[PDB]
């Protein structure tokens, strides 16, 4: 919430349920969160950061190998 | 990195990485819900198929006559641990001519996962269950992790993007308790549909539900069961 | 010095019709010379159209409900639907005969509805062996009873009859005659007699009354 | 004891113990084997003589059966190993079985010995390779061969080991129903192929044939030092189609 | 901050990867260029250059101008089944 | 280096690492008191709520090991469990065999001498899971010993264990004990607790309880609810005060 | 609890040594100086007795240990090593008493005794032994005095040393030892290649001895070895 | 973020600076930045 | 650098078993199609010589008279595979007397699949995942079902799948050919045309095994001679 407030964000986001998604996170890696949303939000082609955002942010600044064999749930 | 190989070694943080690591292979499991009530308990849970021409795998596992699961993680570890319970509840029937209540089962899934997050080069298991059952005690929730816990639960989810349910569930967890059955179910699906993408929605082709009460012994509903419960529920608009 | 058996009586019969399977036993269940209690069903319902009737040492009977009624769960869940009649008569064979060298005491009168839809009825040894029948007696009376369905059921020895098939009407009707008969000249026949018929339907349960003696 | 997982997947998607069985094959000596109508035919590239040892303990073609023999190159020692359970295999078989084992069927549980030990803790592969030949209850020839990896197919000629790649590129071109036609056509072709990937001529050449329902007899070294004066005699009335 | 993972192209990939560096040589008409690719595992696109090397080596050393269906299943075996044998891509691929 | 990567290797210090490291893993859990009077024990557990979800008063951390014999646990749960176990079996094989519940001076040194296995070879892996046995009997008075993953017992009057082990052995040093009815002690426990929990660190806790002494016949419970309601009154008091 | 281990830790180096071994016999060189002299009617075992201050008591230890009545062993190397193989071998010997009833010759005790030093150098999750065993012995009308090394192999000597400094004792042997000596010498001429390598003031408590002649093995009381201490004996 | 800076003050961000690259060798670590490093058009100072 | 048999991704999977499924990229290719008048199974056998018999080459076995199956990748670790479905088949045969449904076997055969562990077992167990996928085809109380099973113990029911080095190709190229109305003969002429872009050399009735089971039947292999009816048409 201290590095969203420099840019637009809808009031969808809920800041309690992203915390709780992060976990192991550093004030560097939730910083490059609100960075990486922002990014996405650039690459969509809008100008307000819905919760959808900041949810592929995270999985993206999240150190995470290419498992395209995740089907077996 | 040289505290990762191994159950058996502890990292100088003080965690152990390997039982970390398995509840990574939890979170990339299909979404699934379990809430209760005060007389039904339900599983409701997200089927998925790696293809288009191809079924859908079952994550909901009937157990005994009053216990279900929902696994989530290797299918493999899924059915290793079904079996186990299985027998469990088949040395009760044989010995004590009762159902074996459940709080005292999750104490053996409890004590058998324990055991190889200790010794060598054994591993844990790699699969989250979910278990509904009802006994003398009204129902219940089970969480099972493989890091060996669990929890008494009124109400969780596991699985993929199950973070977006738990809040859904955590800000009705008042009007639960209140519900008679066919509204319970409402609640789960509309929870789980919260941990789709946007663009697509509950068919009766990747929904299972799973439901137990005082007088109802645990089913299961697939296909064209699962119809006279989508139908009727609510629009999700965005 | 020490017997692990004892003779528990009980008298155990079945009748397949058409669509329809009887299985009816008495309750008297004895030990000696004592009567240790009147009623005590020697009929088990295992699934929706599967009776087993078990009868003799009264030990055995329950062990060998409970390890069918078992053996029928572990199956549900490997392969997602119920026994048929067909399977638990095979299946109680090789349990029965697991104990070859310190044997089951139980004659087991399994009736139900194999798949066709038609009265089927199975008749085991102690130690495991089977044929597929129209009605078998077992038990302590079995040697009264068999000859009065030889009779009537199988018209045997007689000639200038018809042969018309059993109908419901007849058999409980003729079950209830038989068992009234073998409570004067046996011992261990009375007190009480469950009928289970088996349609498609279900299973009902009918209870009638012997003579105390 | 010692329970340790010797062969584990490669990241990759090989067997490293398996594919580096198959460099202490390609180590060893040619061998190969050619089918006739009435006659198999496995001649192994080497005595190995040094004019001191006897040929009576050098020798590469040993008899599993009375209908089956099998020629080998790897490690001499893993194959003594095979060879042994193969020869009790072969008894137990006529024991419960009244008729004499088949060739496939003895190859069958070779090759299933193989597998199991590329699967099991503790053990490394048996670093051998395998022609197994015979014949059946039919009289029909057969030629099967086996490898580490515990896989095998039949053939209608073959060469194992050192310098395989060669001699079976010449056997490609040299096997053909003008060929292996009689008894003295079929030695002939093996020989002709084992002299392509031997440099000392045919005084190193030890072959043994097996035919039809007699046993198998190992051609004395007088016998092949014949037949390889009919083949160099045969290089120069390929001087009457080149004039 | 944006960890990029350069992992093995997949079949797709490769079929493409060989048009990059083939279609700059001279090639018969119909070369399955997916089927070379069906034929490589989990092969680096530097494993793809050196196949493109000795499709045209065989053609050069054979004397012909035009590289063949069969010259690359050759020189596919060559640079793969053979110089596979000591590769980097298996053992360096862990600390990956 | 390659001192850690086994609990059968010392280091050139004198000390083995991966007993140091388990020890670590209890100090970052949830903090659990244990205090002795004269004539019972009371246990005292924070037990964090992380979620509105789980449901209230389950899962707990006060085991019964013998119907005479609290355990209440610190550090790894899964691994807390499992001592539970052994601990419950030990106290039965001493039941069969000897005739009598068994006494708390001996089940300790048991239970720790089985930790203690755990710490020599290479093959497992040792407890990250300290925890006290509180007893009660009429012939011994109350006893209260405490475990630790090293495998050491040590009688205590008090102690604590976990994240705020350090905050909660002042507040019991600053208290008499040697003197107090059971009835009294429970106050203090609930206002120390209170006292050494941070909400700016946890959201909000549940407060666990559990008697065992002469008030119900040498039995151990848990503390009935009315009780427990008027030790948390009593402790909101004194943090307003 | 455990399993243990499987795979040897004694393994071939490119050279075609065993390290494992050539290291245990660098610790057996660390260790006391002993000499072994066999004489024409008895065998000599005397050896640099271990102390290093004044408040041990010596006479709770031996270093020269009876295995039979007509056996002995001094050791040079590891004291815990040396209380395994000395009890390995009075077992051996009471198999053999048990089944033959005839006292175990000395070939076969050191025979025996090194099949199981080789056994560690070829088992699971073990190290050798680190010590050498001098063996002496008395059957059959003559004397006997064998080593085995922690490697396994032993060799018959007419005298020899271990330990520390054992290359200037079997150069000091080489010369002083002419066969047919009377039992008494070795015991002297021992002693005297003991202080070759011996720092200090020899005393009856700061060495000691064990002869072996047809009356038996047997240790020499304190008061004994301060006579052959004259210096002159 | 160097050939059009406006889009991404507009909307109020800041875009990353640093971008490890890592893989098997020979999977075009180099190449893919052979590549950016002459169509970038602005300073690139490479060091080994 | 060494690491256990049993360890965990960081990501999240078993190492061993991620790996098993990459040695399947290098078998055979294998398609089978479900339909209502039975399933049929077509796999290449990819002779290697002229020398060799395509004969003793076997990628499809049967299992009993009414499951059939087709391997792809390491054929030697189906070995042990198959003897393990034929022993549980004739088991449940000789127990509950009667057919046993196509999914139970393939069950049975997946609680295999994860069964590695280099110690605490016993001297017998495996020690490496097994390297093979299974497409087990049957007919019983269900009618016409086939299922594909991975190194992964994971087993599902398909209307149609493809394994092997071509599973990417031949996958997209089912998806646009399958429907549900077909019969026995459009699907044995659908597949092989799918299975004829993506071998190497040309399909002769050398170069595949057709299977097929069906209600009113058995489990039926082709021989060489029924085969050449078949190409002749393509
Ligand atoms: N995706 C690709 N497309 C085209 N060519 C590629 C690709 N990947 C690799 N190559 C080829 O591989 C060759 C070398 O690749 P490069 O040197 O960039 O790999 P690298 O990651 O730098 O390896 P190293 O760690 O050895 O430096 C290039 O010249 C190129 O032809
Ligand atoms: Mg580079």
């Amino acid at each position: 919430q201290i590095h969203s407030r420099k840019m637009n964000v809808s009031p969808d986001v809920n800041y309690e349920e992203l915390a709780r998604c992060t976990d192991d996170f550093n004030g560097a890696q939730c910083k490059a969160v609100c960075v990486e949303a922002g990014m996405i939000a650039l690459r969509r082609g809008a100008t307000e950061l819905t919760h959808e955002d900041y949810m592929e942010g995270i999985l993206e600044v999240q150190a995470k190998k290419k498992a395209n064999l995740q089907y077996y749930a | 990195n040289q505290y990762d190989n191994d159950v058996t070694v502890w990292s100088p943080q003080g965690r152990i990485h390997q039982i970390e690591y398995a509840m990574e292979a939890v979170k990339q499991g299909s979404a699934t819900v379990g809430l209760k009530s005060k007389t039904h308990a339900v599983l409701v849970a997200l089927k998925r198929a790696q293809s288009e021409l191809a079924a859908h795998q079952k994550k909901i596992l009937h157990v005994d006559n009053h216990i279900g699961i929902s696994i989530a993680g290797l299918t493999a570890d899924a059915r290793l641990l079904c079996n186990f319970m299985r027998q469990e509840c088949l040395d009760s029937r044989f010995v004590f001519d009762r159902p074996l209540p459940v709080s005292r089962l999750v104490s053996l899934i409890g004590s058998k996962t324990q055991i190889p997050t200790q010794r060598y080069g054994r591993r844990p298991y790699g699969v989250g269950l979910l278990i509904a059952g009802y006994d003398d005690m009204g129902p219940h929730i089970f969480q099972t992790c493989p890091s060996a816990n669990y929890f008494d639960c009124r109400a969780m989810s596991i699985g993929a993007r199950s973070q977006s349910a738990r809040t859904y569930l955590e800000r009705h967890m008042s009007e639960f308790m209140e519900c008679n059955l066919n509204e319970l179910v409402k609640h789960g699906l509309r929870a789980l549909r919260e941990t789709l993408p946007a663009e697509q929605d509950l068919t009766t082709k990747n929904v299972s539900i799973g439901i137990v009460g005082k007088d109802l012994e645990f089913t299961i509903y697939d296909d064209d069961d699962v119809s006279p419960f989508l139908e009727g529920l609510e629009e999700r608009p965005q | 010095r020490f017997s692990p058996y004892v003779f528990n009586g009980g008298t155990i019969l079945a009748i397949a019709g058409e669509d329809f399977a009887i299985v009816a036993s008495d309750t008297r269940l004895s030990e000696g010379f004592s009567i240790h209690t009147r009623d005590s069903p020697k009929c088990y319902k295992l699934t929706d159209k599967t009776v087993i009737g078990c009868s003799g040492f009264h030990g055995d009977c329950l062990t060998l409900t409970k390890i069918i009624e078992a053996r029928l769960k572990m199956y549900k869940h490997s392969n997602n639907k119920a026994m048929t009649t067909g399977a638990i008569a095979a299946m109680l064979s090789t349990i029965l005969y697991s104990r070859r060298f310190f044997p089951y005491y139980v004659y087991n009168i399994i009736g139900g509805l194999d798949e066709e839809g038609k009265g089927a009825v199975y008749s085991f040894d102690p130690v495991g062996s089977y044929q597929r029948d129209s009605f078998k007696a077992g038990g302590s009376a079995s040697a009264m009873l068999q000859p009065l369905l030889d009779n009537q059921v199988g018209f045997k020895n007689m000639q200038n009859v018809e042969h018309v098939p059993l109908s419901l009407d007849r058999a409980m009707r003729l079950v209830k005659d038989v068992f009234i008969s073998a409570a004067e000249r046996d011992v261990y026949t009375g007190d009480a007699l469950r009928i289970c018929i088996v349609t498609k339907e279900g299973i009902r349960e009918e209870t009638v009354s012997l003579r105390k003696d | 004891s010692y329970d340790r997982a010797i062969t584990v997947f490669s990241p990759d998607g090989h067997l490293f113990q398996v594919e580096y069985a198959q460099e202490a094959v390609k180590k060893g000596s040619t061998a190969v084997g050619v089918r006739g109508r009435d006659i198999v035919v496995l001649g192994v590239e080497k005595k190995s003589v040094a004019k001191l040892q006897d040929e009576r303990t050098v020798r590469k073609i040993c008899a599993l059966d009375d209908n089956v023999c099998m020629a080998f190159a790897g490690l001499t020692a893993d194959a003594r190993i095979v060879i042994n359970r193969a020869r009790v295999e072969c008894q137990s078989h006529r024991l419960t079985v009244e008729d004499p084992v088949t060739v496939e069927y003895i190859t069958r549980y070779i090759a299933s010995l193989k597998q199991r030990y590329t699967q099991s803790n503790g053990r490394r592969p048996f670093g051998i390779s395998a022609l197994i030949v015979g014949f059946d209850f039919d009289g029909t020839p057969r030629l099967y061969q086996t490898d580490p990896s515990g896989t095998y197919h039949a053939w209608k000629a073959n060469a194992i080991g050192r310098g395989a790649k060669s001699v079976r590129e010449f056997l490609e071109k040299n096997y053909t129903d003008e060929a292996i036609e009689t008894d003295d056509l079929t030695i002939k072709l093996v020989i002709k192929a084992l002299l392509e990937v031997v440099q000392s001529g045919g005084k190193n050449i030890e072959l043994a044939v097996m035919r039809r329902d007699q046993s198998l007899k190992i051609l004395n070294p007088e016998e092949i030092e014949k037949y390889v004066a009919e083949i160099e005699k045969e290089k120069e009335e390929n001087e009457k189609k080149k004039q | 901050d944006r960890k990029i993972e350069f992992s093995l192209p997949d079949l797709e990939g490769r079929t493409h990867i060989f048009k990059i560096h083939a279609r700059s040589m001279s090639v018969e008409r119909d070369i399955r260029f997916e089927l070379l690719a069906r034929l490589c595992p989990n092969s680096t696109g530097a494993e793809i250059r050196s196949v493109c090397t000795e499709a045209g080596m065989f053609a050069i050393r054979a004397r012909r101008k035009i590289a063949t269906e069969k010259d690359f299943l050759e020189a596919v075996n060559k640079v793969i089944k053979s110089y596979a044998k000591f590769s980097a891509t298996p053992r360096y691929m862990t600390y990956n | 280096t390659g001192y850690d990567l086994s609990a059968s290797t010392f280091s050139p210090d004198g000390r083995v690492f991966q007993v140091e490291y388990a020890m670590k893993a209890v100090e970052n859990s949830s903090t659990a008191i244990g205090i002795r009077c004269k004539d019972g024990v009371v246990f005292g557990v924070e037990k964090l709520v992380l979620s509105k979800l789980y449901e209230e008063g389950s899962n707990k951390r006060l085991f019964n090991v013998d119907r005479h014999v609290g355990m209440a646990v610190a550090g790894l749960l899964a691994d807390a469990r499992s001592l539970a176990d052994i601990a419950r079996e030990e106290a039965s094989n001493f039941r069969s065999n000897f005739g009598y519940n068994i006494p708390l001076k001996h089940l300790a040194d048991r239970v720790a001498m089985y930790v203690h296995a755990y710490t020599l070879y290479s093959a497992v892996r040792p407890f990250g899971c300290s925890f006290m046995l509180g007893s009660y009997s009429v012939n011994d008075g109350a006893q209260l010993y405490m475990i630790d993953p090293s495998g050491v017992s040590y009688g205590y009057w008090g102690c604590a264990i976990g994240k705020a082990r350090q905050a909660a052995k002042t507040e019991i040093e600053k208290l008499q004990m040697k003197e107090m009815t059971c009835r009294d002690i429970v106050k203090e426990v609930a206002k120390i607790i209170y006292i050494v929990h941070d909400e700016v660190k946890d959201k909000a806790f549940e407060l666990e309880l559990s008697w065992v002494g002469e008030l119900t016949n040498g039995r151990h419970e848990i503390v009935p609810k009315d009780i427990r309601e008027e030790a948390e009154k009593y402790a909101k008091e004194s943090l307003k005060e | 609890a455990e399993r243990g281990y499987s795979f040897s830790l004694t393994t071939f180096s490119p050279s075609g040594k065993l390290v494992q071994i050539e290291y245990a016999l660098a610790a057996v060189a660390g260790g006391a100086p002993s000499v072994g002299i066999k004489a024409a009617n008895g065998v000599v075992l005397a050896t640099e007795k271990k102390q290093k201050s004044i408040l041990y008591d010596e006479r709770s230890v031996h270093k020269v240990e009876p295995i039979t009545k007509h056996i002995g062993l001094v050791y040079s190397g590891m004291g815990p090593d040396y209380r395994v193989l000395v009890h390995r071998a009075r077992k051996l010997a009471q198999q053999y008493y048990l089944v033959y009833q005839e006292p175990i010759p000395t070939a076969q005790l050191v025979q025996r005794v090194a099949s199981v030093m080789q056994e560690y150098t070829q088992s699971g999750g073990v190290r050798p032994f680190g010590v050498s065993l001098l063996i002496c012995g008395w059957n059959e009308g003559r004397p006997y005095l064998f080593q085995s090394d922690p490697s396994g192999a032993y060799f018959a000597w007419k005298a020899t040393a271990m330990g520390k400094n054992y290359v200037n004792g079997k150069t000091f042997l080489e010369k002083r030892y002419n066969e047919d000596l009377e039992l008494e010498d070795a015991i002297h001429t021992a002693i005297l290649t003991l202080k070759e390598s011996f720092e200090g003031q020899m005393t009856e408590d700061n060495i000691e001895v064990g002869i072996c002649n047809e009356a038996g093995f047997r240790r020499l009381t304190p008061t004994e070895v301060k006579d052959y201490l004259a210096a002159i004996a | 973020p160097l050939l059009h800076p406006e889009r991404f003050v507009n909307l109020g961000i800041e875009p990353p600076k640093g971008v490890l690259l890592f893989g098997p060798p020979g999977t075009g670590k180099t190449l893919c930045a052979r590549a950016v490093a002459n169509r970038t058009d602005a300073c690139f100072i490479r060091v080994i | 650098y060494d690491r256990g048999v049993n360890t965990f991704s960081p990501e999240g999977r078993l190492f061993q078993v991620e790996y098993a499924i990459e040695a399947i990229k290098l078998g055979s290719t294998a398609i089978g199609i479900q339909t209502s008048e039975g399933v049929c199974l077509a796999v290449e056998k990819r002779i290697t010589s002229p020398l060799m018999e395509p004969s003793s080459i076997e990628k499809i076995v049967e299992i009993d008279a009414h499951i059939g199956c087709a391997m792809s990748g390491l054929i030697a670790d189906a070995k042990t595979l198959i003897d393990k479905a034929r022993v549980e088949t004739q088991n449940h045969w000789f127990t509950y007397n009667e057919t046993m449904t196509v999914e139970s076997v393939t069950q049975a055969v997946s609680n295999l699949a994860l069964q590695f562990g280099e110690e605490d077992a016993d001297p017998g167990a495996m020690s490496r995942p097994f390297g093979v996928a299974l497409l087990f085809g049957g007919v019983d109380e269900k009618g016409p079902q086939l299922f594909h099973m991975d190194p992964s113990g994971t087993f599902v029911q398909c209307d149609a799948r493809a394994i092997g080095s071509a599973s990417e190709g031949a996958q997209s190229s089912l998806q646009e050919v399958y429907h549900k109305s077909m019969t026995l003969k459009e699907a044995i002429k659908s597949s092989l045309i799918i299975l004829k872009q993506v071998m190497e050399e040309k399909l002769n009735a050398t170069n595949i095994e057709l299977a097929t089971v069906q209600p009113g039947q058995n489990f039926h292999m082709f021989t060489k001679e029924e085969l050449e009816e078949v190409i002749k048409d393509i």
